[PDB]
């Protein structure tokens, strides 16, 4: 696997965006692509080695970017530009190709560039228990999750059972819900679901904890205003079985 | 020096033939490599399938393709569509110039399979809050794939559209879409009524 770094990126207008890729272990060929909002892949650069074979003309986005010996890739822009909020994705090849046949592909980097950071606010997470109606009807117990009130949409969802994460029975919307539809940049509601067994919701000995990871702000970042400074975080609901 | 492929979103049923139609204009060069990627929900970019040479086939995951010379295309095609194969699928082609490779893709065409819910009971069910009690939530679970819930008219209340849920100790799989709300007077039994609900939906009394 290739690896990306950061995930996620939140950025002030002009402020630079440093984005790191670890090609596999004996591949030279790494390109940069940036993938819009239309499901549209666009070349940006390729470094065999250390060298640059093409970049794209720099006429309407300017960056950096180096592959150096022992050191991972990285792609830089410098004058954050609102117009260059995307998924950019990092991939690697031996050299060979076939042409894309060796060409392996990172998870991305979604990086939004904002006007105003005093828009960037961390979730609220509540935890919902199962409906008695639920479990007397089909005996199940579905728990939801409601992380409400985040912006921008960079969040990671994930369940806790007995301090294990877990996987069988969650589900997690696709994507987000405008709180506001009707505003530009309106904050964002995220709701999962975790659909366990009656008598295990019914056992008070079961701890079920929701994860919500926030990306945003960096310590290494200006915050003057009122409320706590938006920074990367970790917010969580929890709730035990209930007999 | 281009590719096309079905615009979509391509919704199909769960065991449902699927073809995703591929054309392709190469004018570099008179073969170029195929390929179809395909990205899974919250998952990297890869590797569906692959044909470095033209009139050959190539196969992957039940689907298969023909570099087919004559009519230009590359379409993909499966027999029993399964509901993992839900992503979004982009065919590729790659021509090497210059001694470095250079890779065309398509826009991409989303692809989702609806399960069949075999024995389903729409139910709508208000839960409670583990600590506070600020607003309430409902849950609209188990009913059919055919039934699609409609976003939110007022402003003051939140609905999710559904979500497929898998219990992977038996094959249960079952849709379910949230609704909540701070508006005085918003009740369970009304969240979902500007959706159009399976007649015989369990409504209980909390």
């Amino acid at each position: 696997k290739v690896i990306q770094t950061p995930r996620y990126l939140v950025k002030g207008q002009g402020q630079k965006a440093k984005m790191r890729c670890i090609p596999e272990k004996g591949h030279p060929v790494v390109f940069w692509y940036q993938q819009n909002k239309n499901n549209e892949f666009k070349f940006l650069i390729n470094f065999q080695n250390q060298e640059v074979l093409q970049q794209i003309d720099m006429t309407e986005k300017r960056f950096s970017a180096e592959c150096p010996s022992n050191s991972p890739c990285s792609l830089e822009i410098q004058s954050s530009e609102a117009g260059d909020s995307a998924l950019y994705l990092c991939a690697s090849s031996p050299g060979q190709g076939a042409a894309t046949g060796q060409l392996y592909f990172g998870e991305g980097s979604k990086l939004t560039v904002l006007e105003d950071l005093r828009n960037v606010f961390p979730p609220e997470v509540a935890v919902f228990e199962p409906s008695e109606a639920e479990i007397s009807h089909t005996q199940k117990a579905t728990l939801v999750c409601l992380a409400t009130g985040f912006y921008p949409d960079h969040v990671e969802l994930s369940w806790w059972v007995n301090g294990k994460e877990v996987h069988s029975g969650v589900c997690t919307d696709p994507q987000p819900l405008k709180e506001q539809p009707a505003l530009n940049d309106s904050r964002y509601a995220l709701s999962s679901r975790l659909r366990v067994s009656a008598t295990f919701w019914q056992n008070p000995r079961n701890h079920f904890r929701c994860q919500v990871q926030f990306y945003g702000l960096s310590e290494n970042d200006e915050w003057t205003q009122d409320r706590a400074k938006p920074v990367t975080q970790i917010v969580s609901a929890e709730a035990w079985g209930r007999a | 020096d281009s590719v096309t492929q079905t615009e979509g979103p391509v919704t199909v049923s769960e065991s449902d033939s699927l073809i995703i139609n591929c054309t392709y204009s190469a004018t570099s060069i008179a073969y170029p490599n195929f390929f179809w990627y395909v990205r899974y929900p919250g998952e990297g970019l890869q590797l569906l399938l692959k044909v470095i040479t033209a009139g050959q086939k190539g196969s992957s995951r039940g689907f298969e393709a023909t570099y087919n010379k004559e009519t230009t295309s590359f379409h993909l095609q499966k027999a029993s569509v399964q509901e993992s194969d839900s992503a979004v699928y982009y065919c590729a082609l790659g021509i090497i110039t210059g001694n470095t490779g250079k890779l065309i893709f398509g826009l991409g065409t989303t692809l989702q399979v609806q399960p069949d819910i075999q024995n389903p009971d729409p139910a709508v069910y208000q839960l409670r809050d583990s600590k506070s009690s600020d607003k309430s939530v409902c849950l609209f679970t188990d009913f059919d794939s055919q039934t699609n819930v409609s976003q939110s008219k007022d402003s003051d209340v939140y609905i999710t559209d559904k979500c497929v849920l898998d219990m992977r100790s038996m094959d249960f799989k079952s849709n379910s879409a949230v609704a909540w709300s701070n508006k005085s007077d918003f009740a369970c039994a009304n969240a979902f009524n500007n959706s159009i609900i399976p007649e015989d939906t369990f409504f209980p009394s909390p």
